[PDB]
């Protein structure tokens, strides 16, 4: 049956994860190490590998060949919980079970031995949604548990959680993973899937992907449906709403000359294309960025931007350092503010009056 | 006011001011605090 | 179909018993009253069963009935009292009072206890048949303007001796409370045999146990003395009261009033008042209100208390009561910044 | 609901995902409202449970087809907010979720329609995710929000997003002018205020919104040279203030446009009130009044149950308190 | 165990009652002329003697002796009360018996005459947690009770009950205990126990008492324990520096004074009390718009509070109102600014030096 | 192989770090026999709450008597050191929150121990039950039997009912201080035969605000990363704090306005490979270090001893309004970091504001 990209390659093995290397020598040290916790807590953003390094620590708990750093991926239990099918691999929702009756009965079966494995693995989702008489119900488990029973954690946010659970848990900080890192990942898992692709649509993926992996690889199965099963920079740059020329440039030109025309011609033209407002929005933040570079540091200026060097230079030359934060500070408050407001091309053009009202 | 101030204004600064010196004591020397 | 009032009630029933009596108002301790001195006048005339019953659909009505329509074995010419519901007579309970009116006996002696009746509640087949023999006992907690002579008649009917300071100070304590108002009096008067109670003697054996309504704290900022306004906001906070009733409450007169100074720059008062169909009693308040504060305010009391708002259902504190009182004392002519309540 | 003949495309594009097998399971319509993107909901999800199904559109008379026309497929378990509410609880989620959790009756596909993901609620959502991450074999989710961003970073990053962009604004105008009999000018101000998105336009006029909005520019005009904006309070107070206060909001950016210079303005069909608008506010003050009217309209949208007439009133004191000279303006900062 | 202070030291007969002179004197009245009425109220405050005078009443009141206001203390219904296990004394608490069965079956019960006693009295305490449903039946149940039950009802927020009960009930709310009283008794206690004591150890508990002798009771068995079988000065201070909790009011008057390392050291201790630093902004602020209320009206003051009432009339009556009003800027902004802090420590540091030795530049409304 | 949380728990009171005058007063009260029925305790998480009542209750139902120093040896010492003594309750307030479990709860209190001389009661989070168990709960608490003790304990004791207050001795469990969570960590390193470094205990112990239990995690996850050992290296990379040195020169080129070292230090930071939100909380911490300096002379701890007095050079020589105004520019571009384009961005641009706005050397203003 046909998967997902997500669901294809989801690590197997502690060498197939990408990043995240100090957790991940942390587990595998602790496992050989035999100095094993039992509440192992993740924090980080979406689509770092949470559930992916739980239940790979899962399966080297419960592999029939003993505590191995790198499960083999091929026993009963092994396969078992590759599948989602190992009764002590208890995976519970905190969302869904948050009624007293639910907790309770999570705190009564703990007491009976593992079915199959040697350890009743309870890996809890999004432990920040627990009610707070959840969480001060389960602090004793969490604490002095039997030797049988492990918690694994996992959520967004850690902060949300109760100071106590923090303490009583082992906290791992998935950092999120670098542009470099998903270009690499999607670069192998393309070619692992006989799928041509360039680099610069890599690149757009991965920049897009703003340190998920999951989310590059959503965007890269929806760049093969469109891209009538090629990852071309054409297409991508269509379904991202990609501007890569000069007119980001041309209207950042326009909003600090003022020329307030200039800059509704060019937001007109630009939704009449229909391109990624929020794509605009980082372009301007990226060149002027870059301006306030080149006025700190000539020298920092790359040669992509070659053909519009000049003008750009020409920026650097004429605006003062003050306006160029002034401006970065008015396109992010419209960055912020864009979701919020009535209609995208309403907030962009709020952000973009409100910029043209500064002047020298 | 000027420029710089109302530029710092617009970027949400506030230029906190000094107004009641002598409590800050201690181990400062500041010979020159630009007033 | 005569009105009284308690006070002169007792005389009422020594010229003879009436067989309807209802009470009607909300002061506890008048009711409790009135209702002892009409059960005691009917024990002393020989009336020797006292059956009381709560009016709701739950309760049935065979039983009432059956007692109606039946003597006592061992006493006769029995009295039922019936408690009215707070809210009042419904349909339902409406047929069940004009049944009773239908079958009503005179050697029953019908007493009636509950809220007042509104005037769409006034009129009813039952009100009307009962209007022949119905002797009605007014039983309104007195305004108060009106407490403190209440309270000076109550003391002198006791033989004690009450000044201007001690009737103040019995009147602040226990404004709206005339039952703990009299259980503090015959405290006091236990104490002092004597009957003179000056001011300390009052004063060291009293304490703040007043009740009031969100209208009286309206009423108090509107007038603008910041001490009753912080005593009433004291009281409620102390029973329990949500905010959000005092703030719709506060909500309703300040937009009044601002429609009203912003549309009577060239119109004339009494126009505005006659179209809004307010009370008339609060026409010289609202003109009080409205000439103590001009455009100046009004524009910082909507602000604080929409910040009000806000901060009570959003960040769910606890400091709604300290923003409440902020701006009653906006309210009264006090200069309020307004920097500490971030109007 | 209705299918709109832009859909054309866009469907025959998915759908042709799903003639190859290669479709994903969670779809996220990135459309806004009037797009009838629940129409090509409702066409992928009779496609999917087609049992015969020939080329793209469905055979019609097979039992899938025969039990969607009666509106009673065992499979097909759709997830909306209840009548008498606006959100969607994690019951709902549960259920749903435990139906999807076994086979389909008739042997083929299970498909699961979120209405608005935007109404879901947070705890239904973090329910939502563990089905959409591994969904069983052969179930199909199609969720639908105006606003991607406003929902969970998580829910979002499993769903593949499909945005369905509006038609060209010609091709919307003369749809209309086809439509409803009415100026092309007052056509096309209704379509640039409904983010150009025909059928949110033709709804608009359908409804008492079009007068509505004409007594707002009444008031507005009225008060703008008296000044007293209190007045406006009447032609606000309403039950579709949020839609007012956009109305609003557009006349004084379409005011403040004109100041900067421009060509084109979304409220077209009234340039007497665009340009006293504008000769009669600086635009210091224009930004100020737009700002704080996209704040309360955002207060009112999002917070649930606050006293309507209250923001109002406050808003416009605010206003009216800001057109004071001397008066600092406060400026948007994160 | 040698017993605690509290409990050793109950009231068991009327004149050995500090304070509540005019309940003392209404009760010996009723008992000695035989007006006894159907219900009583005690209410007030904690630890001053609502249970207390309750059981000395009941005791009292079913005395082998008869219905006496000095009840002997040696009789078998005295001793059994002191011992709390008399029949009779049917103690119980609104908490756990606001069900709709239990209050069916206490009115049931009532009817039932005395064991062994004169009268059957119900003391009933927290009455204001009764439902709706119990408060409706002990109505009822008090309107006409048999002669030779009673209820002695005892309450602490008499503004919970509604004026029904009162209809058929007498109250005697206590007062607080003032800090004369409260010495006084300590003294006593202590001499009586042979314990040695200092008088400003003692003048320190019964002002940290803040009206209530049972807290009094046990601050100085703490004292005691921390004292080594001996409070003394520097004991019972270090106790109240450890269990002080007032660090927001402090923090306050450090700034209005403009002490650096007050403040610093202020804040240390809050640090080792280890108090949540957004909540202590929130009482900061809170505590600076209570300062300006009062020195916007006397008034503003509620009586609720009494244990920092001189303090804050001083701090009202000292700083002006711009100066208040700069504070309550400065903590407003960095309560703000506080989740984006380095630390919440180094944002309530910053916060706290910003407001102490710094003011913010203000805006310029420019012309237009 | 056991989590140095448990197995380090204390068993006598001499194991107790800190929380002195609590552990003297309840030393005096079981010497002297003056024992309470009602000890309340208050603290911060993993300050020691339940380990003082766990010895409390060990010192009460020793075999050789009520002593303050419990032996440790006889079968009561060792069930309550297991968790396994019958007559030591320990109830969990969220457990039983309702009126009737805790009324079921007190039902069984009068009668008599198992085989401890007292039925202790120890509650966790106390302040969880609601207001009517709270009100049932008085009057056992005011007089309980006189083989009953009640140990509650709370980490926020303002929720609790005044009456609940006074009817109980109550102990706020002070924060543990840097030293003596330090002190702890180095000896039961040392008494586990583990190598370890003076900077990476340093490091632990302020991670640790005034949890030991905090202390103790991070201890255990620094000797995963580190393979057995616990070097300064390992412990800085899994904190993500990099050292104080750069930070310090950091603000040192931006105060100097040199931008190049301040281009040169980010490029470092980026190929050390370092979230970017952590080396601006450094900058903020250090900014705010400053600022107490200047304000008090004795602002720096010990732990930064070693650049204590370059810090003091930034003390004489910078102002204070500059001070605040970097302070002001750091925290602002924080706030604007999630929504910059990129992390390296964002910082890049709050450094270009910090010196675009410099004060003393402004940076050129080309018209
Ligand atoms: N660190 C990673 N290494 C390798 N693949 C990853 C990683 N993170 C995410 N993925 C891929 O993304 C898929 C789903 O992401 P997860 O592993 O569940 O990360 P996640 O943090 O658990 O997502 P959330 O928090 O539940 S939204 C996996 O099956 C992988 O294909
Ligand atoms: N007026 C008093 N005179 C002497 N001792 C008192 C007095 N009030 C309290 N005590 C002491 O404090 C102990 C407990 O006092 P209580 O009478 O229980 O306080 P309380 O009014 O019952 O508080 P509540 O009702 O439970 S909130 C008594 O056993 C005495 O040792
Ligand atoms: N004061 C202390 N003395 C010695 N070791 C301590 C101390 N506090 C904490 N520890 C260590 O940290 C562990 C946890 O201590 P606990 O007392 O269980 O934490 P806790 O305070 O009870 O948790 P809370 O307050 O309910 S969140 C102990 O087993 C010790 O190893
Ligand atoms: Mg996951
Ligand atoms: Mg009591
Ligand atoms: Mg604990
Ligand atoms: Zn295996
Ligand atoms: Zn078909
Ligand atoms: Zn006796
Ligand atoms: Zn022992």
């Amino acid at each position: 049956s046909y998967q997902v990209l997500a669901r294809k390659w989801r690590p197997q093995t502690f060498a197939d994860v990408v990043g995240q290397e100090h957790v991940l020598t942390a587990l595998a040290n602790g496992l050989s190490l035999g100095r094993i916790h039992h509440a192992y807590l993740f924090s980080g953003t979406r689509g770092v590998g949470k559930t992916s390094i739980a239940r790979l620590l899962a399966k080297g708990l419960n592999c029939e060949t003993g505590i191995t750093a790198t499960p083999c991926g091929v026993c009963d239990n092994c396969r078992e919980i590759e599948q989602g099918r190992f009764v002590d691999l208890i995976e519970i929702d905190a969302a869904s079970r948050t009624k007293v009756e639910d907790t309770r009965d999570l705190l009564d079966n703990v007491q009976y031995a593992p079915a199959r494995g040697r350890f009743k693995v309870y890996l809890i989702d999004e432990v920040h949604m627990l009610s707070r008489h959840s969480f001060n119900a389960l602090l004793k488990t969490l604490e002095e548990p039997p030797e049988h029973v492990k918690f694994l954690l996992a959520t967004t946010d850690p902060q949300k959680l109760p100071v106590t659970i923090l303490s009583r848990c082992l906290q791992f900080h998935l950092k999120a993973l670098d542009v470099e890192q998903i270009r690499h990942q999607l670069e192998h898992i393309l070619n692992e899937e006989h799928i041509a692709h360039e680099p610069r649509a890599l690149q757009l993926l991965a920049r897009a992907a703003e340190g998920s992996l999951r989310d590059a690889l959503s965007l890269t199965d929806q760049a093969i449906a469109s891209g009538d099963g090629q990852v071309s920079t054409q297409a991508v740059s269509a379904m991202l709403g990609t501007l890569d020329d000069d007119q980001a440039l041309s209207l950042v030109e326009a909003m600090v000359e003022a020329n307030g025309e200039r800059v509704m011609a060019l937001i007109n033209e630009a939704a009449a294309r229909g391109i990624e407002w929020e794509a605009l929005l980082v372009e301007m933040l990226g060149l002027l960025h870059r301006i306030a570079m080149v006025q700190l540091s000539p020298a920092a200026l790359g040669n992509d931007m070659a053909a519009i060097e000049l003008r750009m230079r020409e920026l650097a030359r004429t605006i003062p350092p003050t306006d160029i934060q002034l401006y970065y500070q008015t396109l992010l408050i419209g960055r912020k503010e864009l979701p919020y407001a009535p209609d995208r091309r309403m907030g962009v053009e709020m952000t973009l009056l409100r910029a043209l009202a500064f002047h020298p | 006011t000027s420029r710089r101030d109302w530029q710092l204004q617009q970027l949400g600064i506030t230029q906190w001011s000094l107004r009641r010196p002598g409590a800050l004591q201690g181990e400062i020397a500041i010979a020159i605090p630009a007033h | 179909m005569i009105r009284l009032y308690p006070e002169q009630l007792r005389a009422q029933l020594n010229e003879g018993l009436r067989a309807a009596y209802l009470l009607l108002g909300n002061d506890p301790l008048l009711l409790q009253e009135s209702q002892d001195a009409v059960r005691q006048v009917a024990a002393a005339q020989g009336f020797e069963e006292h059956h009381t019953f709560s009016i709701d659909p739950n309760t049935d009505w065979n039983a009432i009935f059956s007692l109606c329509q039946a003597m006592s074995l061992f006493a006769s010419r029995q009295t039922l009292l019936l408690l009215l519901p707070e809210n009042g007579p419904n349909a339902a309970i409406n047929e069940q009072l004009l049944t009773l009116t239908g079958l009503l006996h005179d050697d029953l002696l019908l007493i009636v206890r509950g809220n007042k009746l509104s005037k769409a509640q006034e009129n009813a087949a039952w009100f009307t048949a009962l209007a022949n023999r119905s002797v009605q006992v007014t039983c309104q907690t007195p305004e108060q303007a009106q407490l403190p002579r209440w309270v000076a008649a109550r003391a002198k009917q006791l033989n004690l001796e009450l000044d201007d300071a001690a009737n103040q100070v019995l009147c602040y304590c226990y404004e709206g409370n005339l039952l703990a108002l009299a259980q503090a009096l015959e405290r006091l008067s236990l104490l002092w045999p004597d009957g003179k109670l000056t001011l300390p003697r009052v004063e060291q054996a009293v304490n703040d146990a007043a009740h009031f309504t969100p209208f009286h704290w309206v009423d108090a900022l509107l007038m603008g003395k910041s001490k009753r306004a912080l005593h009433i906001l004291q009281q409620l906070r102390l029973e329990g009261s949500e905010p959000v009733i005092l703030l719709r409450t506060l909500q309703r007169e300040l937009l009044l009033l601002v429609n009203l100074k912003r549309q009577s720059a060239h119109t004339p008062l009494r126009a505005l008042f006659d179209k809004h169909r307010v009370w008339q009693n609060r026409r010289g308040m609202m003109g009080e209100a409205l000439n103590r504060l001009s455009q100046t305010q009004l524009r910082q009391a909507v602000q604080l208390l929409t910040r009000t708002e806000l901060t009570l259902k959003q960040d769910y504190g606890q400091s709604v009561w300290a923003e409440l009182e902020g701006l009653s004392l906006l309210l009264c002519h006090k200069p309020l910044a307004d920097v500490f309540i971030d109007g | 609901m209705r299918w709109y003949p832009w859909l054309r495309p866009d469907f025959e594009k998915l759908v042709a995902s799903y003639q190859a097998g290669r479709g994903h399971h969670a779809l996220l319509i990135q459309a806004l409202p009037g797009m009838g993107d629940d129409a090509l909901i409702y066409a992928l999800s009779r496609y999917l449970l087609c049992q015969q199904p020939q080329g793209h559109k469905s055979c019609g008379h097979c039992r899938g087809c025969q039990l969607m026309q009666a509106g009673t497929h065992p499979d097909y378990y759709t997830l909306a907010p209840e009548k008498g509410k606006n959100t969607l609880g994690v019951d709902a989620v549960r259920e749903v979720t435990e139906k999807l959790n076994e086979h389909a009756r008739l042997g083929g596909a299970k498909v699961v329609w979120v209405t608005d993901a935007a109404l879901l609620t947070d705890a239904a959502a973090n329910a939502l995710l563990k089905t959409l991450e591994e969904p069983p074999a052969e179930t199909w989710f199609f969720l639908a929000t105006r606003e991607p961003e406003r929902l969970l970073a998580t829910l979002r990053s499993r769903c593949r997003l499909h945005y369905l962009a509006p038609p060209p604004e010609q091709y919307a105008v003369t749809w209309l002018s086809r439509e409803v009999t009415m100026s092309q000018d007052a056509l096309l101000a209704a379509l640039r205020l409904s983010a150009g998105s025909p059928g949110a336009a033709l709804a608009l006029f359908q409804g008492d919104n079009w007068q509505a909005r004409e007594t707002l520019c009444q008031a507005l005009a009225y008060s703008v040279p008296s000044g007293d904006w209190y007045s406006l309070l009447a032609a606000l107070n309403h039950e579709q203030a949020p839609a007012r206060l956009h109305w609003l909001a557009t006349l004084l950016m379409d005011a403040l446009k004109r100041h900067h210079g421009a060509a084109q303005v979304t409220n077209v069909d009234v340039p007497g009130l665009v340009a006293e608008l504008a000769n009669h506010l600086s635009p210091s003050r224009l930004q100020a009044i737009l700002g704080d009217v996209c704040h309360i309209r955002e207060q009112l949208m999002s917070v649930t149950g606050i006293n309507r007439e209250l923001l109002i009133t406050d808003l416009l004191l605010r206003i009216e308190h800001y057109l004071q000279p001397g008066v600092v303006l406060p400026v948007p900062h994160l």
